[PDB]
RNA sequence: UAGCUAGUAGGUGGGGUAACGGCUCACCUAGGCGACGAUCCCUAGCUGGUCUGAGAGGAUGACCAGCCACACUGGAACUGAGACACGGUCCAGACUCCUACGGGAGGCAGCAGUGGGGAAUAUUGCACAAUGGGCGCAAGCCUGAUGCAGCCAUGCCGCGUG
RNA sequence: CCCGCAGAAGAAGCACCGGCUAACUCCGUGCCAGCAGCCGCGGUAAUACGGAGGGUGCAAGCGUUAAUCGGAAUUACUGGGCGUAAAGCGCACGCAGGCGGUUUGUUAAGUCAGAUGUGAAAUCCCCGGGCUCAACCUGGGAACUGCAUCUGAUACUGGCAAG
RNA sequence: CGGCCCCCUGGACGAAGACUGACGCUCAGGUGCGAAAGCGUGGGGAGCAAACAGGAUUAGAUACCCUGGUAGUCCACGCCGUAAACGAUGUCGACUUGGAGGUUGUGCCCUUGAGGCGUGGCUUCCGGAGCUAACGCGUUAAGUCGACCGCCUGGGGAGUAC
RNA sequence: CUUACCACUUUGUGAUUCAUGACUGGGGUGAAGGUAACCGUAGGGGAACCUGCGGUUGGAUCACCUCCU
């Protein structure tokens, strides 16, 4: 379940905002080390010392207004060449780009393919992987992340 | 005078051959205590004349077959 | 225990693997940056831990430690790695070696120049 | 069962004189006589004796000096597990000569210091201080 | 990784080789080999040595010297004292190359050097004066062996910066 | 290689200074950060972070990383353990194997002694020689602990024989 | 291993000889035994009792308690082969201060019961030297030695995966 | 010209593997109360926990503010 994350999305948004920054990439797992990764898509380029300025503006912001059972173990991070995109926005911008999208109702012959966008719909994703552009749910999809072709 | 060995017969059941365990009682690498090394050297035996079991003496010869080079000087006991 | 155990199995000597296997006995080895973060120590601190994600030109993708402030590297940067741990942060076996031809050398540093590239300042 | 002679030899002198006992006695046999009398003939024990017919009994006398005993460490070094055998220029010393080594060399078992003079390698039997 | 093996273990006869011999054939026998580890898979050129260690050891096989194996990949012999032959032959293959498209040519793991790989490694030098090697009566010719130089704080040793 | 010339004239740096480990203060600093081989360091005073002075160490180098051995007796042959710290099979019998009382004789395998052969050169080591020294090169030796063979020796082990 | 009795039989100990003549010790592999529970088949069936059944008692009865109660527990014959199967101490031998006991022998001698002397085996407990990190062990050693076997190598991962 | 040999090849037929990769065994996982500990096993079952049998004693928990010879 979203534990309060559009809640923390909001709490975040004010600071990733605040210094201009940008933002994709809410993620939290608790369990031994417990661990949120926040991505900030920095145009002008994702530098750790940009990312300096934007965790402490974040961790002040936070202290306040500390998760529910979410520890305090924030990833400021740049969204790597296998960063993970989510909105369709993403596809927009990411064109006709491969992507490997995981589901979480798995099922024979489910969507968990990886193929190049075509065409990118509000709830839905044209994806070509079975040699065909098939469509794609967002709904069911919990796990998308852009692929760059590598060896 | 001739360099010669001597060895107890494992198996004559080849025609006209012997098979011969000799041992060699050595001073061991690392530790020091001394260990029987046996060799299943192959001996040429004419007559198919001795037994399986017998202690017999050796000498070595220009090869004889795949696997024999040595052919017996004479045999020591008997009567195994 | 009695050497007749020992003609029977001698003393395994014990193996012992490298600390370092990303390395492969190579003092250093390059790699491009794949994605930069700082994270979180837990409550009682704050701070920033400077690790990159790298993969190794031989695929041995792996998290490199990012020593000094300045560095102006970001995704595609091509560093280059070398020994040695840090105690605190786990999953951290290697630091990256500053004055790198990617890395920019930390500015304004007037003492230990050598563990950061930082040329002898002209004077 | 029983398999060495000499060790149960050695350690009867060891567990003797640690029980500060004056003559320890045990099965004789010409290796034990002949160790046994090297160690008179270099003055770690008094003297010793065989008593008995178609008996073998040795009853070695020991001795204290100060109150102190005389042999102080005794260790049989070639054992019937692991024999022991040095070449007269690899005999090895006791204490840097302080000590005595048994050597059984192939004239006649004797000290390592009088092989040396003899020029003969022998296994070693035992060390004594 | 516990069984392994039928030309397989041995014998006769023939052939075959410079020579011994299942080297190979014909037959004969049914053996031989393995827990003293066969077989199998996986790794690896070996040694003098080098490094470390008080020693024993441990690690190692860069340079120099000895031996081995390899020469695009696979296969084959020919010639010759010696080759199944790095700058020899043939066949197959890949690749590169030339073409008149019909076919052809090719083999830097010689010396330089390029590309690439990589954390990273040099000159497309001089000379055959010396030592060597080839051929030759010799003269002499040839020699990327070798002698030298160039490059590099790579190392050792020495010296200066009063 | 020598001779001449001019003139201090053309020629010093890296690391470290909490502990381990030689070498300390001052301001910064505010858990910001950094520092890190570890233990640990850091707030209103921080000899451990930044800077300055001062000092230590090396030095045309100094450091860092890799890597092997050492330290590590931490596979313990030399040279460890197994009541409770890791570690005695649930117990027994028993083949192979390992080991074996006591006396004499024989044997000479073990073993020891000697000898001969071999153990390439270099390398190592000794004693030298040569480069102005040194590295380096070089003479001689030692050494190469091994192997094989012949002669031996017989205490012990083994074998054989009898007890 | 626990009523009594019978039948079958293994092992220990002592006394006193006589007898053979080192015929020994250990044991990888190897066979065998092996608490309880469980399994197969057939039994059997009091008591007891997993599970289960009911009664009692809070988000919820659940657990806790009753009252039942099946399997099982027993037998037969198979199968399993593990237990803190522990003395957390492998087997065999020899040696080394004592005191207290129990227990089973047996010699001697008091008048024998008794009692006094002995001398064995097993076993319990203190404690000397010793050893041990300490606790402790200490002639039944965890002491001083021997022979052989098993076994350990940071914790977790894991006696798990394959 | 033909025979034997045999490289490459091809066909199937397998194995051994090496990867890629769809899929699944599993270390971590996001209150009424009755309390010696344990071991072997069985059952309850989310599992754990408790219970059944038999065995063992190993029959208690916890701990943070400086010196020169
Ligand atoms: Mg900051
Ligand atoms: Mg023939
Ligand atoms: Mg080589
Ligand atoms: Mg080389
Ligand atoms: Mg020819
Ligand atoms: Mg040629
Ligand atoms: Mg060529
Ligand atoms: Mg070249
Ligand atoms: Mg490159
Ligand atoms: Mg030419
Ligand atoms: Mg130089
Ligand atoms: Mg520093
Ligand atoms: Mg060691
Ligand atoms: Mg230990
Ligand atoms: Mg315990
Ligand atoms: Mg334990
Ligand atoms: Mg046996
Ligand atoms: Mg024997
Ligand atoms: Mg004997
Ligand atoms: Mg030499
Ligand atoms: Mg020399
Ligand atoms: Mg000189
Ligand atoms: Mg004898
Ligand atoms: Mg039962
Ligand atoms: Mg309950
Ligand atoms: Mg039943
Ligand atoms: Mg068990
Ligand atoms: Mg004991
Ligand atoms: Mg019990």
């Amino acid at each position: 379940m979203s534990t309060l994350e559009q809640k923390l999305t909001e709490m975040i948004t004010a600071p990733v905002e605040a210094l201009g920054f940008e933002l994709v990439g809410i993620e939290f797992i608790r369990g031994r080390t417990s661990t949120l990764r926040i991505y900030i898509d920095s145009e002008d380029g994702i530098n750790v010392d940009d990312c300096a300025d934007v965790s402490h503006q974040v961790s002040a912001v936070l202290d306040v207004e500390d998760p529910i059972t979410v520890a305090y173990n924030l990833e400021v991070s740049s969204p790597g060449l296998d960063r993970p995109l989510f909105t369709a926005e993403h596809y927009a911008r990411f064109v006709g780009e491969e992507v490997t999208l995981v589901l979480r109702m798995a099922v024979q012959n489910r969507r968990k393919w990886q193929g190049v966008i075509k065409a990118v719909d509000g709830e839905m994703i044209t994806v070509t992987v079975e040699g065909k552009d098939e469509v794609f749910a967002l709904s069911n999809i919990q796990k998308a992340n852009l692929v760059p072709h590598f060896a | 005078k001739i360099r010669t060995l001597q060895g107890r017969v494992v198996s004559d059941k080849m025609e006209k051959s012997i098979v011969v365990a000799i041992e060699r009682f050595v001073k061991h690498p690392i530790y020091g205590k001394f260990i029987k090394r046996t060799t299943k050297l192959h001996v040429h035996d004419e007559n198919n004349e001795c037994g399986i079991g017998d202690v017999v003496e050796i000498r070595e010869c220009r090869p004889l077959s795949k696997t024999k080079s040595w052919t017996l000087v004479r045999v020591v006991e008997k009567a195994v | 225990a009695t050497v007749n155990q020992l003609v029977r199995k001698p003393r395994a000597r014990k193996v012992a693997k490298s600390n370092v296997p990303a390395l492969e006995a190579c003092p250093q080895k390059r790699g491009v940056c794949t994605r930069v973060y700082t994270t979180t120590p837990k409550k009682p601190n704050s701070a920033l831990r400077k690790v990159c994600r790298v993969r190794l030109t031989n695929g041995f993708e792996v998290t490199s430690y990012i020593g000094g402030e300045g560095h102006n590297l970001q995704e595609h940067s091509v560093i280059l790695i070398r020994g040695g741990r840090v105690k605190d942060l786990p999953g951290v076996r290697y630091h990256t070696v500053r004055g790198a031809l990617d890395c920019s050398g930390v500015k304004d540093r007037k003492q230990a120049r050598s563990k950061y590239g930082v040329k002898r300042p002209k004077a | 069962s029983m398999q060495d002679p000499i060790a149960d030899m050695l350690t009867r002198i060891r567990n003797g004189q640690a029980a500060n006992k004056a003559a320890v006695t045990m099965p004789s046999s010409k290796l034990k006589v002949a160790i046994a009398n090297v160690l008179k003939e270099e003055g770690f024990i008094e003297d010793f004796k065989v008593e008995g017919d178609t008996k073998p009994e040795l009853e070695l006398t020991l001795k204290y000096f100060q109150g102190k005993a005389v042999v102080e460490s005794i260790q049989r070094v070639s054992r019937p597990g692991l024999r022991i055998y040095k070449r007269k220029d690899e005999l090895p010393k006791v204490m840097a000569g302080l000590g005595i080594a048994v050597v059984s060399t192939s004239k006649g078992v004797m000290t390592d210091r009088a092989a040396r003079q003899a020029g003969l390698g022998g296994e070693i039997i035992c060390y004594v201080a």
